[PDB]
């Protein structure tokens, strides 16, 4: 409703998996969102894809794995979570000038409950990405809002 | 050896009849007035805080009892 | 009789089980191949579970592995190509060209595994690397034979550090090199490939001065593991049979550790050290011993290493610290301060630093530096609270030289023309020893702090004294 | 007279600070211990669920 | 709540003391059920179950159900999964710690741990 | 003994589930005691019960729970 | 009895499968014939089908599945009596010291059930020693648990030796020093030292009997040694009506070994990385220690902290059972005061008005108060200087320093080193001294002239000798 007020819907696509809806559909929503982005990339157009939040995808995939009996890893997350995050994030490529120079841009997001950086998932994402845009709780108070 | 600063009583609070209503309508709130004055004493140099301080100190001394001898 | 038929029994991610027929007798470390639309999926046998049934790790996609589909037995580990005609081509983890110029030329082939050279083969170092970076060169230099490790967090310019060394050192030495990329982004590969093509380290004709082996992270966890074993094998070939020094480079070798950890739980091997493979010591151990100086070649690796959570008292970096000869430590803070590189002055340590090996003068000068900075850091506490004017006159002067030294670590690079935009410098080993000494002797405290900021060699330090005055 | 009071005063203030920081060292020591103990138990349990499955 | 929301066409209101209990009982039944307990000890089917209950008292066009949900903080850890997945379904909070309750401060709302998107 | 010196043992019940005693006896210790207390309660009479200490009961039950593979907290 | 063949040898966990009728009962002792001596295995589960699961007491090496096994009919039987004293025995009750088979008229099982409710310590009791500091400020009790603190070789050995010595005079009693986590190098030194100081005699009977549990013997032999010494003590208590004092070494290494016993049997070792059956095992151990009508075993146990923590599960479980703590430190030893006891950290929960009479408690409170007030005063008295002392304030200083010196015993165990004849000062006579010092009837007697003497009688002599 904020997007439609500010007229930002005529180029935007919204991909969704709400909390009530199942764990399969929750896993599957970033990967099906990737494809809609890739089409633009392929054609030589540009896009930018926000994947907010991937930490909850890991929880989706955790539910999925443990009730198919795949042994818990470090902090109960399965031993192949990194492989998911890696394969998704790298489809934010630029192409050669034959294909028109189209590039998908990605912004992943990790919403951390305690803010621990020694958890498995936040580490895993940091390696994959080329830069970090740390936002902190304290600085919110201090009067930088957002 | 009970702190009334850490103790509370919610919907369990009742056992105060008239006798224990008149004499103080809960000594615990006043002894959480002592906690403040003695917080910042170690508050005011004014006679008000010093009167409470002087009461709170006397009262803490008065609690002291001997083990397995009740009143 | 050996069946050439297996039928797949369970696809559970990377783990692929096969049901081989009567008489097969499975053996670990073999290679199974399955015909697939994405080529030939290679499976490296990592268990037999009994009765002709293996549990294997995939090196290619299993998002199209069909069950019931015939599985040939190839036997042993896969065989990549080695030679001197294998230079300046981009070689995949399964041994195939993604640089798309016909096949990767051969003479001989060897497999991605190799047994580690025995005690009798081993021999000592005698040559001293010089990187041309003033902090590395004075406080911890590397020597050929070494297993260098670039420990740091994230944001401390890990790729850039690795880039710098190729820009200088690689051209210089008479040997060929091998560049191996373990589990890295599609941006970084392309950045390395363009920058060094131009610099002529990558050439379309063979017999270059680097090799390229790109294994990437959008490939299954087993591939990321055996991209490293593949590149390494090119370097062993250099060393023994073709008798040439290698100045090997691998990047990021945490992707190798992290990879083993993923397939560790699933193979049944319950995690140890908390979230890590229980086979951490031996997998490292095997890897490190291949990279050494023997009776012929000297293969001196420079390995990037990623410290998670910026904390280096965590078990995965600490185990590694032992395995590597000439550690450096890098950090977010130093990089941001304008001091390039983010290498810390007291935390850069070698087990190849001796007082005679690097010469007595050098040693004495680098010790003075280690002392003056350490007094500076002890004094930081005093200065915070007490103030700076409740310091003795000896102390005040040490603060002052330590500040000059602290900004005397700052040198811009060509490959950090994405930060400062000022090209790189080459600084000779003797020139570092002499200019640091001069500061410490008190004869070169006439020079300010900013004239040691952004300088090369000695000649440069003199040139910057004049410029600021005007 | 002022300078004497000042140098006397800093001795007094800084003594009371040694005690104040001490009271706080002891309080963070109690937290430190509790905190290590929880980490050890939480590490253990992860192995147990894995072995068991 | 659904009966008042839909059928009777009403805007409703809602109070709950405590929805931690829902989360915790489900964690007890999960081992027996055939399920592997995730980090801390909580159940792996946690997100899906909690979502459904809080979408069964949602802002519909027939009635707007304003909810006040209290999750009792487990063992003085508010980063744990039972209070944490609660924030996902929230726009405003008034986080309460015991320390501020005891000193003589009612309501015990932390002022340095409150955030809202209903504030602009 | 303490109660019997001060003349008061005869209006109190004591339940014992010592530390040398097996893990179910300690577990079941509070639930049984409260059964005696309820019988006094439901005759409309007033009563009291002190469960000293339930944390050691939690321990006694822990060994049982751990062998029954029920989640740890 | 019944015979069966070993059907597993995984770890030090050996399962034995028996010819079909029944299996051994739980806790029984099995004997294995092998050319590795014997191996005594203790049953800690029944797997069913006439099979067992056992823990080992002797290293598991030179076993083969198919060796014939024998069922004794119950727990491991250790010798008891007064023909076993001054001789070192391992977990099976046989010599390590190689002085020839340790045998006696009777043997008794290492596992026993604790006495009835009726036969427990039900009223207060007082166990008199020779030390002034213990007897005033922390009275040792019968069936009392006093947890020793501090390191070994600064006074620890001297303290243990002393109490063994006091007991013979007091009753005619015995002691058994049980070493858990014992290092074999150290063990020889303790037995040779114990001979020199006169508490173990090379000719016949002795006082203390030594029980060592080496680390080169499995976790079970560390665990069951505590039980092995207890049986000896009890024999004196039940059938000869004599009071005993039973030491344990470090209670960390009782905990360390029990974790292994748990984890290995099938059970989970969870209790912050230790056994969940820890509390219940201390419960069995420290509830057979008590005052029966004929005698009483009292226990002195040693607390070793895991990393300087009193908030850990193992320190915590111990602190509940313990009724007093005695705290040796080095600071005390460097001021020439032997015992090494800290009177500021000497405390008992059997130090009361009604447990040692009123007088004993009220003198102890004052004696504690003087030293506490002296410490508070001393903080600013040193800083301000020793001349910014008040008249009032220096009255507290003077009393304390008289008390500090007066405590010392030139006792028989540390006699050689100072050169001064031994002392045993009884509990009644400790209290009495302290009464005259409180009313200042010896403020004519100098402070330093209370040096190295015991009771009231003793310091009459030193006062004269200083002046002379």
């Amino acid at each position: 409703q904020t997007l439609e007020q500010h007229d930002a819907m005529k180029y935007s696509i919204i991909v969704a998996a709400t909390a009530s809806e199942a764990a399969p559909l929750q896993y599957l929503a970033p990967f099906t969102a990737a494809s809609i982005g890739e089409w633009f990339r392929d054609n030589g157009k540009h896009a930018l894809i926000v994947y907010d939040d991937l930490s909850k995808q890991a929880v989706a995939y955790r539910q999925l794995s443990l009730l198919l009996r795949r042994p818990p890893g470090r902090e109960a997350y399965p031993g192949d979570v990194f492989y998911l995050h890696s394969r998704l994030l790298e489809r934010a490529a630029k192409l050669s000038e034959k294909e028109g120079s189209g590039s998908l841009t990605a912004l992943p997001v990790i919403e951390t409950q305690g803010g621990d950086v020694s958890a498995y998932i936040p580490t895993n994402v940091i390696s994959i990405t080329d830069g970090q845009i740390f936002l902190e709780a304290e600085l919110f108070y201090k009067g930088i809002r957002p | 050896a009970i702190n009334v600063g850490l103790s509370v009583s919610r919907v369990g609070s009742a056992a105060q009849v008239k006798a224990l209503k008149q004499v103080a309508g809960s000594l615990k709130l006043f002894l959480a007035q002592y906690r403040e004055v003695a917080a910042f004493a170690q508050s005011d140099l004014d006679a008000s805080t010093k009167q409470t301080l002087v009461r709170g100190e006397r009262l803490t001394q008065l609690l002291k009892q001997n083990q397995y001898s009740p009143l | 009789s050996t069946p050439i038929t297996g039928k797949v029994t369970a696809v559970i991610g990377a783990i692929v089980d096969v049901h081989f027929e009567q008489s097969e007798l499975p053996a670990i470390l073999n290679a199974l191949e399955i015909k697939t639309p994405q080529g030939k999926l290679v499976l490296e046998v990592a268990q037999h579970l009994g009765e002709n049934t293996v549990r294997t790790i995939a090196m290619d996609g299993t998002e199209g592995l069909v069950r019931g589909e015939k599985v040939l037995d190839t036997g042993g580990p896969i065989s990549v190509p080695v030679g001197r005609e294998t230079l300046g081509r981009i070689i995949n983890v399964i041994g195939e060209p993604i640089d798309e110029r016909g096949p990767i030329k051969s003479k001989l082939r060897k497999p991605i595994h190799a047994d580690p050279p025995s005690f009798a083969e081993q021999s000592t170092s005698a040559e001293i690397l010089e990187t041309g970076i003033k902090v590395v060169d004075l406080l911890a230099p590397y020597a050929r034979g070494g297993k260098i490790g670039l420990f740091g967090g994230a944001g401390v310019g890990k790729t850039v550090f690795i880039q710098e060394l190729i820009n200088n050192i690689a051209k210089a030495h008479g040997g060929f090199s091998v560049f191996t990329g373990v589990g890295e982004r599609t941006r970084e590969g392309n950045d390395l490939y363009r920058e060094m093509k131009e610099t002529g380290v990558i050439n379309l004709e063979g017999e270059s001065k680097v090799a390229l082996v790109f294994g990437q992270m959008n490939e299954p966890p087993g591939a990321r593991a055996r991209v490293a074993l593949t590149g390494l094998t090119i370097a062993e070939y250099f060393r023994d049979e073709e008798g040439q020094d290698v100045l090997l480079f691998i990047d990021n070798i945490f992707r190798f550790t992290q990879a083993g950890s993923e397939v560790s739980a699933l193979l049944g091997r319950i995690p140890s050290a908390v979230g890590y493979q229980p086979t951490l010591a031996t997998d490292m151990g095997l890897l490190q011993e291949r990279i050494t100086t023997t009776k012929k070649g000297s293969v001196t690796s420079v390995q990037a290493v990623y410290v998670p959570a910026d904390d280096l008292t965590d078990p995965a970096p600490a185990t590694t610290f032992a395995h590597l000869d000439a550690t450096t430590v890098l950090s977010r803070g130093i990089s941001e301060l304008g001091i390039y590189p983010a290498v810390d002055p007291l935390d850069s340590k070698s087990r190849l630093l001796d007082a005679a090996v690097v010469g007595q003068e050098h040693y004495d000068v680098a010790s003075k530096v280690q002392e003056t900075l350490q007094t500076y850091k002890s004094l930081q506490d005093i200065i915070a609270i007490l103030g700076m004017d409740e310091l003795s006159e000896q102390d005040k002067l040490t603060v002052e030289r330590a500040r000059k030294i602290q900004r005397f670590l700052s040198q811009p690079f060509a490959v950090a023309e994405v930060f400062t935009g000022i090209p790189g410098k080459l600084v000779r080993l003797k020139d570092t020893v002499a200019s640091f000494k001069a500061v410490l002797e008190g004869k070169y405290d006439n020079i300010p702090e900013h004239a040691f900021y952004m300088v090369g060699g000695i000649e440069d330090v003199v040139a910057k004294a004049e410029k600021l005055a005007a | 007279q002022g300078y004497a009071a000042e140098i006397s005063a800093r001795r007094n203030a800084m003594d009371n600070a040694s005690k104040n920081a001490g009271d706080m060292i002891n309080r963070y020591s109690i937290l430190y211990n509790r905190t290590r103990q929880a980490v050890i138990t939480n590490e253990l349990v992860d192995i147990i669920t894995g072995a068991s499955s």
